[PDB]
């Protein structure tokens, strides 16, 4: 065994060695090992991505204007993130100004890709480590009316309601077939919900499977199908026709008054039912607000999103803060510059890849992917795998790092840079949420408050979704109807040789894509994604990621049963496709 | 009465085909998964984690040996002795082969599952395969596109249970409901087409009037399935009505026949 | 002024005259003058259709396989049972028999539409009788919550969706701008709930008209739109195909799973929504279950409707029960036969038609409609009628009799003949309705009990509509697809000269289309239609319609207000535009 | 702030244009009602009857003369000197005339206040004649249709509050954004006219593969409207979509052009 000492923890691989290998309730392929002493405290983290499908490899020698398309495949989850980011790197190389409308209408996709992502982890993945199903067959009905109209206006509360809801869950049960709640970990010590909580939940549960697939008929309108829409460079392809002969083969009025029905559905869903449940597990769960820190108290990244100015990218323009913090020094938030070759890098090290020095970190514009599969001296066998090699290569995500700095990226990273950047609606929010919970602003570096977070952002992006779209229905009014620009849409009016990054804040956190075009074609396409950082393996000089280190310090009740280490990971929305691609 | 049994797996894949599923209009997956079906694994949606994820796959497949229905997601790799994909510390094709030996027919899903998708695009780093390369002694159901549409999926779902049969297929195994008809058989476009009336550059007029996407590279004419008549999302859209070509994506090899704005 | 008596009642017309024209919240035009005498009490009254279009002249010489497009357009509200009629008819003369899928389909529609027009004449018709929508604004909030939870497990209960509702009707109102809430009869001392009563019927109005819109998506599916959708003599053009190539283009397993899907939501609120809330009515209304009597308890009619067997529409078919009584003898419920002279016959003694000799009955075979506006004087002139002279002629609408009997129709009318026929479910419905509510069943035949009833068959149809989706799918699992015959589409396969009759149970009562071609065209078509019967004006005995009967003694609180008229003509649903055709 | 004044008014009529609006899916009819305009006289909806109704109207004509807009569904007949339809007594041409004076603007919901509908049809008994040859010096927006699609009727009402003006029209008064194009030149059967692929019979093999309906009578190629496009009841499907030919609802004249089932 051995013991060495990063970022303020002790890592120690002495002691009983635990697996969770498959990590379910995330999207793609996650194993996790942990080492837990003798007081059933973990000592050692290990975050492996088990999948890997070379996009970057894919993508060489393919027209630029095709690979958004490619890379939106990355994932369906987060669908739609890396097809915009692509459009950005494209237009970035190339030097393609898009019109208003389509900067527009790219927010409003972003804006509903967040409201759905985040409300759907919020339920469906995350919700069962915090609701126990199981004990929902013990509320009474009256009693849980009572909790719910407490809490929220939200119509759907009746104690026949929530009746209803129980028999349907008594009916599943009956026959033994418990389908997705087999073998769960219900009746766990850290269920801490009453039975009436429970009950509630579950039934939002229920509502929000059902509604989250009315939000993506925004990206069905402007980009033909959810999951995965069109897009293009230059653009977007949905061209608009409000008063004219042919309306009925364009974006027109019709097509606007079902946008602006689903916004209004959407904020009305979030604020009465996402926010009021998000702040009662907070109520019900305060010893959370101190487990899980990780990296949250130290080093948080974001490169910033939903740029209202077109085609500017500064800060002036960028709704969504970003900046860096490092050192634990919030008081100090650092300007991001991507193409600066000394800050963001990817290390391989410790994962299964190929570099010419793996002692050193490399920029995007020069990242390599060649993949290597050697996880060395594990216990088991090379397809056979009973427990990792951390000290050697141990995963399929590179380890990105930000001035060499191990960072945490997503909704509490954001937040974070927001907050102490002095953004006022940020400030306000924050403060009215902690102080509903009688807890300290540090109470939201933990894995309550990524949680807490996530609601939050999910109810500012849905105000953002109103901005965005009366923005849009300004321009119409003053005439202005413009979708694409196309005077660089052809390769000969392309520059030879050019590069360019794209980047924006996809659901998990900072993303980025760095492209190269030569005579016509992709010649480089890197792609460093949210998941990727915070996934990450060890670097060079032992560093650990934002899992990892989230992880550690964390007491089991139970060693066999990881209720703990899956709401730590869950917290952080886990994207295993996106953190490889 | 007893719902049948379903074992959803996941090789390499990006989800999109699990959160088509969820989209679906009717019926809700909610009702899907609560009445008509018995999802009994699925990676995306389940409680159980880690070895209490495997515990539930041993005892179901055990359990219902030969009655279960085995849905895929994605595909496995051959390269690297299949640890492009891993799953419980072993090659996914492993589970995958478990899976499929206790089953009584497999679905598909998606063109990870039926063809090789993305993952299989040149140069292929992974070796990437589809479901029936690898498993030859099962009946399987082809259900492509990436991903299939959701109320598709729901109904393929529907007919097998109400009518206790798998659907009747095309050559490639592909549903003769959704896939018999190619997509420009069906386009509310296709006037234009005939009129040679076509989109020339992005939010031209033509392109403001609805004109045809051929020119554009539309590859309607060359694919199979329902998305001009069935439509998207409740019937909202699809990629010709909100002004792209289509992809191609319900065909085998769609990513490497060209670029996506060459004309077929 | 003049007296004499007719089936029980003195028909006066001495006293003060009031006149209501025009009657909103109906289809169409009418106008309606009582007198009243010392006491407001209504002694005479006078039921006038003020709308003509001769929909049975320009059926003339159309081809019958197109007649029922035209005759749909009798009415949008009712829409799709002219239709119905017509193929019906045509098919009667021709000998055309349908398949057993293409007669369930068309129960599936005339079951959707019932379910459709009884729901929003509940609500946006009759509802602003019974609900005071001003006195709303002076509810509790959770006293509404509490009342709505006392009566239904329906969700939508909470005190903040109430306080929501009244917000938006407190803003609504506090800029004047009152719109459909205009100079009503708030405050009127018939209006009888509870501030929380008034506050639960308005949300349960604006839930109603927009849920209405749903119901109708069954006729979308199988007759391409709603209002107005398509049929086919011979069948329906809505072909099937489940499982072979072109499905896509056909009714396939997606759309027969979006009308499931209909049929259970339509249901639920059925269920839970309008019969709670009708039953609520009846409870703080009772005194008007001996109001509106009329002829109720004297003389109803039913043709029947929804043949179970295809192409049978006899007895042992008929879902919907018909028969008739009269001289109030309920222990004789008597066989109706469309084709015999001596039974329905219209009469225009007292409408603007021309006959022959206008002191006989024409039954529609031989019926004749040769418009002829001649209302005599009416203290004013031919294009200022400031009152009718209903000793003359006094309306569009024609006058059928039954037998010579003036008859009831509609939800009241057919529950009595099902009642008495000992239709062991609609025994046991009405009397639990009527034991609920502590009444008499006499108190059935009355404004309140038109009511009921309309909500019950509500109830009824949703329940009809899973039987018969059922029964398609039990045919397309056993291979039996076919939804039309062609061996008769041709006209020269067709008799030279034949005639036929086509009959159902509309929403509001019994209608009839005798049908006569010769020579390949429409020789006749004459339409006896529900509200035809009810708002029928005199014969040249002086015997009085249904609308007559049902006000005659009416007590009038306020004469200048009145709303005792308007809830017993909105408890029958006028429809005025089928009444003239 | 204020909403616009709307009075809606109705001569002969079956009542299917505001059976129609009700449906609207996208805005609700409630939120139309409610935060979009002010329909301060409609005898379908409203509160008062007979002299609180009448009082309604004048007193609306008068404190917004000017400024309202008139909405018009159904028509006045000309014969019996206008007594096939009366209201308070009398000819409802004198209430139209009443209320146009004073209207901003006036639409003409569905083909029988566009250009006459059924009551119009030979032989025409009540001389029913359309809006536009009786009012004659104010806009009148012709949205024909029998009856006009839903979500077209609540799209043109929010056209006009958003953009604070009418729609611009063809030479007939249609509005261009729904009427400029025929049904046949966005009708998904297309490919099949084009192929000469016609279903011949009801429910033939043509028919349940989803063939064109040209040999059925289908007047889509004479038609203009937004049902192959813009589709019925959110979406949901169209005429044509559901087997049945177009019967050219929105052309003036269009009962009167033979039989719906003999060919264009
Ligand atoms: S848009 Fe595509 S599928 Fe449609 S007609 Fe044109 S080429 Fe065919
Ligand atoms: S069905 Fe009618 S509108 Fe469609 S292509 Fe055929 S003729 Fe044209
Ligand atoms: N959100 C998201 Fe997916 C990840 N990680 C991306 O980008
Ligand atoms: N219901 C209805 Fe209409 C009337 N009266 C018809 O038929
Ligand atoms: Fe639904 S996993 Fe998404 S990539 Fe193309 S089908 Fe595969
Ligand atoms: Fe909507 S009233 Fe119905 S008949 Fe043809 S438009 Fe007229
Ligand atoms: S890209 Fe795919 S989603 Fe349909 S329109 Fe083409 S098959
Ligand atoms: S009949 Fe009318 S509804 Fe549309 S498809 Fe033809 S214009
Ligand atoms: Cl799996
Ligand atoms: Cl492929
Ligand atoms: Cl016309
Ligand atoms: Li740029
Ligand atoms: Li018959
Ligand atoms: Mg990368
Ligand atoms: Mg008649
Ligand atoms: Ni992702
Ligand atoms: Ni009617």
């Amino acid at each position: 065994s051995t013991q060495y000492e990063t970022q303020g923890y002790t890592i120690n691989n002495a002691g009983r060695r635990l697996v969770v290998d498959p990590i379910t309730r995330i999207q793609g392929h996650m194993r996790c090992e942990v080492n837990i002493n003798d007081q059933n405290v973990i000592t050692n983290a290990v975050s492996c991505g088990t999948m890997f499908r070379g996009l970057e490899i894919i993508l060489q020698g393919r027209d630029p204007r095709d690979a958004w398309a490619f890379v939106e495949r990355i994932c369906g989850v987060c669908t739609g993130v890396h097809a915009l980011a692509s459009v950005y790197a494209i237009e970035d190389a190339i030097g393609i100004k898009v019109p208003d409308n389509a900067n527009i209408i790219r927010n409003i996709m972003l804006a509903t890709l967040w409201c759905h992502d985040h409300l759907v982890h919020f339920y469906q993945l995350a919700g069962m480590d915090w609701i126990d199903v199981l004990d929902a067959l013990k509320a009474d009905p009256r009693k849980t009316s009572e909790l719910a109209q407490s809490l929220s206006s939200w119509p759907k509360s009746s104690p026949g309601y929530f009746f209803d809801v129980q028999n349907r869950l008594k009916k599943f049960v009956e026959g033994g077939q418990l389908g997705i709640f087999r073998n769960g970990y219900w009746g766990h010590p850290q269920y801490k919900l009453p039975p009436e909580a429970n009950l509630m939940g579950f039934a939002h549960y229920l509502e929000a499977l059902d509604f989250q697939r009315e939000i993506v008929k925004i990206h069905a309108v402007f980009g033909g199908k959810n999951p995965h829409p069109n897009w293009i460079v230059g653009g977007m392809p949905c061209a608009i026709n409000i008063d004219e002969s042919g309306a009925v083969g364009a974006v027109n009025m019709e097509r606007l008054n079902l946008v602006q029905s689903i916004i209004t559905r959407t904020a009305d869903f979030i604020n009465n039912v996402m926010i009021p449940d998000a702040l009662a597990i907070g109520q019900f769960n305060k010893p959370w607000s101190e487990i899980g820190t990780g990296l949250s108290d130290k080093c948080v990244l974001s490169y910033g999103a939903f740029p209202d100015i077109a085609n500017d990218f500064g800060e002036k323009s960028l709704l969504m803060p970003g900046g860096a913090v490092i050192n634990g020094d919030f008081n100090n938030v650092l300007p991001v510059d991507l193409v600066d070759p000394q800050q963001v890098q990817e290390f391989v090290d410790h994962a299964w890849y190929r570099y010419p020095n793996d002692q050193v970190g490399r920029h995007p514009f020069d990242g390599i992917t060649d993949p290597w599969y050697n996880p060395g001296d594990v216990k088991g066998s090379d397809t056979n795998i009973q427990q990792l090699n951390e000290q050697e290569r141990y995963s399929w995500i590179k380890a990105p790092r930000w001035r060499g700095n191990a960072m945490e990226v997503g909704p509490l990273a954001r937040t974070l840079i927001a907050y102490h950047k002095g953004d006022a609606a940020t400030v306000e929010s924050v403060d009215r949420m902690m102080s509903a919970l009688n807890l300290p602003l540090s109470g939201i570096q933990s894995t309550l408050g990524r949680i807490l977070c996530r609601a939050h952002e999910a109810q500012w992006a849905a105000g953002k979704l109103q901005y965005f779209f009366d923005k849009l229905m300004t321009n119409l009014k003053n005439g202005n109807l413009a979708t694409a620009s196309t005077e660089k849409w052809e390769p000969a009016t392309w520059p030879t040789e050019c590069r360019g990054v794209g980047f924006t804040e996809a659901p998990r956190g900072a993303l980025g894509h760095w492209a190269a075009i030569r005579d016509g074609k992709i010649d480089l396409y890197q792609c460093v994604v949210p998941t990727t950082w915070n996934a990450s393996p060890r670097d060079p000089k032992g560093q650990i990621g934002a899992y990892e280190a989230a992880l550690m310090n964390t007491k089991m009740a139970i060693p066999e049963q990881p209720l703990e280490i899956l709401r730590t990971l869950h917290s952080f929305d886990p994207c295993l496709a996106c953190s490889t691609h | 009465k007893p719902r049948i049994p379903v074992v959803w797996i996941h090789g390499l894949e990006c989800t999109c085909c699990t959160e088509s599923f969820i989209r679906s209009a009717h019926p809700l997956a909610k009702d899907v998964i609560l009445s008509l079906i018995s999802l009994d694994y699925d990676d995306t949606l389940m409680a159980a984690a880690g070895t209490q994820a495997e515990e539930v796959f041993e005892d179901i497949i055990t359990q219902y040996n030969g009655k279960y229905i085995l849905a895929v997601e994605g595909n496995p790799p051959l390269g690297e002795q299949g640890m492009f994909c891993i799953s419980s510390g072993r090659p996914f094709i492993e589970k995958l082969k478990r899976a499929a030996a206790g089953a009584s027919a497999i679905i598909a899903w998606g063109t990870c599952a039926s063809w090789g998708c993305v993952q299989a695009a040149r140069p292929n780093p992974t070796q990437a395969t589809p479901i029936d390369k690898v498993i030859t002694d099962k009946p399987i159901i082809k259900v492509p596109g990436c991903p299939p549409i959701p109320d598709v999926m729901s109904a393929i779902i529907t007919y097998m249970v109400t009518f206790d049969r798998l659907p009747d297929v095309d050559r490639m195994g592909r549903p003769l409901m959704f896939y018999g008809q190619r997509i420009h058989d069906k386009c509310y476009r296709r006037a234009h087409f005939d009129a040679g009336e076509f989109v020339q550059s992005w939010d031209d007029d033509a392109a403001r009037k609805g004109y045809c996407l051929y020119k554009m590279g539309c590859k309607g004419p060359t694919t199979y399935n329902a998305c001009s008549s069935t439509r998207w999302n409740d019937g909202v859209s699809f990629p010709i009505q909100s002004g792209h070509g289509c992809l191609g994506c319900a065909e085998n090899g769609f990513w490497d026949r060209g670029s996506f704005y060459s004309r077929v």
